């Protein structure tokens, strides 16, 4: 059962981490029922002339 | 005689509780190795019923 833990938090730092201290509050739980071995984190690219 | 239903005879490894296996390769039972031919001990895992 694959689990996804969301929380948006608004942060106001220049760079590294943050400081602080929060908790993690449930978003969905979708039951694939398959492993998984390997991930990737896709991002975008931003084009112009 | 009803042949549109399989089985899966055998497997190398075990599995995960709530998991699904739709893997169709050619088992290795021993000795002489397959790679995709079915010779001397290569047996297919899914086999028809009766």
């Amino acid at each position: 059962y694959f689990k996804i833990y969301s929380k948006h938090t608004p942060i106001n730092l220049v760079r590294d981490l943050p400081q602080g201290f929060s908790a993690l509050e449930p978003l969905v739980d979708l039951p694939i029922g398959i492993n998984i071995t390997r991930f990737q984190t896709l991002l975008a690219l931003h084009r112009s002339y | 005689g009803n042949y549109n239903y399989l089985y899966r005879l055998f497997r190398k490894s075990n599995l995960k509780p709530f998991e699904r296996d739709i893997s169709t390769e050619i088992y290795q039972a021993g000795s002489t190795p397959c790679n995709g031919v079915e010779g001397f001990n290569c047996y297919f895992p899914l086999q028809s019923y009766g």
